[PDB]
């Protein structure tokens, strides 16, 4: 069975 | 170090670590034998330009820092596209 | 960090690097190596303000941050001709071109 | 088979991309046959939690224009396992362009390229400007330099 790659549903932060 | 002169089509005159300016192909080669050079074809507000390029690449290349991008005004970009092809950089 | 420098006079630009911890007076023996003048003929500007020998570059207002390869600082530099400093004068590059049709929106 | 494509190790690893760059990033996931998959992109200067897997393989580029990215100085990024919880961190940058291919990209982003022939410049530029960057033309390169190591 292949599994891809997601993104939890989660805020994106800044960087500095 | 060692520098050279670059002197640009309106005879302002740019002096560069030789190092940095052998990013150019062009000026490599010119001066690879066992100074000065004339670009009476370029502007001086393009060969300035030229100049901070080859700062740019020996300050970024093999370097883990975050990248800057390298500023190229629109109104600068046709000439500047043409140095850079006959510069070789 | 270091700090990425034009050193400007009349029609001529050295491009150069030094450290915001270097003096003003170490700048001076940068621009003897390559123009062969020495430090007391020589008068540095960060705009009209002269800058004074035994300041750094960093404590004349020039950092890392804003003096950057890509985008380098102006230093403006006079000579002592004979007896008399020049007064400072640096001639502008040239003019760019109107941008042609097919690059304008 | 192709020499670029994940693998499916079904192994979890925890990956944080960093868009260090002035750029729009578009992630660009290698499929289990080396088939590029885009995700959703990134603004600049911002970061994201990722859900990736050992051996997975991911470049990236300019979302608007495809320039080619740098992940970690280099050109195809590679989930490991976490050590201790700490995800992997994926630190996304510009690469030294050349200045001629920077120049390339400021006028093909001023002009249209059914008008690059209109242009006053030197006739072998045409052909430099229509040459604009391509994931799996880069894919291609990046396999062939590979295989003369
Ligand atoms: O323009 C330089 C450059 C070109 C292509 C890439 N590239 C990114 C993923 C695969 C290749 C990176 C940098």
């Amino acid at each position: 069975e292949a599994l891809a790659p997601y993104i939890p549903m989660d805020d994106d932060f800044q960087l500095r | 170090m060692m520098y050279v002169k670059l002197i640009s089509s309106d005879g302002h005159e740019f002096i560069v670590k030789r190092e940095h300016a052998l990013t150019s192909g062009t000026i490599k080669a010119m001066l690879s034998g066992p100074n000065e050079v004339n670009f009476r074809e370029i502007p001086s507000h393009v060969l300035s330009k030229v100049c901070m390029y080859f700062t740019y690449k020996v300050r970024y290349t093999n370097s883990s820092t975050e990248i800057p991008e390298f500023p190229i005004a629109p109104e600068i970009a046709l000439e500047l596209l043409m140095a850079a092809n006959f510069l070789d950089c | 960090m270091d700090v990425f420098l034009m050193i400007r006079r009349h029609k001529t630009t050295i491009f150069t690097d030094a450290k915001e911890s270097s003096t003003v007076f170490e700048l001076k023996r940068i621009v003897e190596g390559i123009l062969k003048r020495p430090p007391d003929e020589q008068r540095l500007y960060k705009d009209d303000q002269l800058l004074d020998d035994g300041k750094t570059l960093g404590e004349c207002g020039f950092t890392s941050q804003t003096a950057r390869p890509q985008a380098p600082a102006t230093v403006g530099l006079a000579f002592r001709a004979d007896d008399t400093f020049e007064a400072l004068c640096i001639e502008p590059f040239s003019s760019p071109p109107e941008l042609p049709d097919v690059m304008k929106p | 088979r192709p020499v670029l494509r994940s693998v499916n190790s079904r192994e979890p690893s925890q990956v944080i991309f960093c868009n260090r760059s002035p750029r729009v990033v578009l992630p660009v996931w290698l499929n289990f046959d080396g088939e590029p998959q885009p995700y959703p992109t990134l603004p600049p200067g911002t970061g994201r939690r990722i859900h990736s897997y050992r051996g997975h393989l991911w470049l990236f580029r300019d979302a608007g224009t495809h320039d080619g990215l740098l992940v970690n100085q280099t050109e195809l990024f590679v989930p490991s396992l976490n050590v201790d919880g700490q995800p992997i961190f994926a630190n996304i940058t510009l690469p030294v362009y050349t200045l001629k291919e920077r120049c390339l990209q400021v006028v093909r982003s001023l002009v249209k390229p059914e008008n690059y022939r209109r242009l006053d410049i030197v006739r072998s530029l045409y052909e430099d400007l229509e040459d604009h960057p391509n994931v799996q033309k880069d894919l291609e390169r990046l396999t062939q330099e590979r295989i003369a190591h």
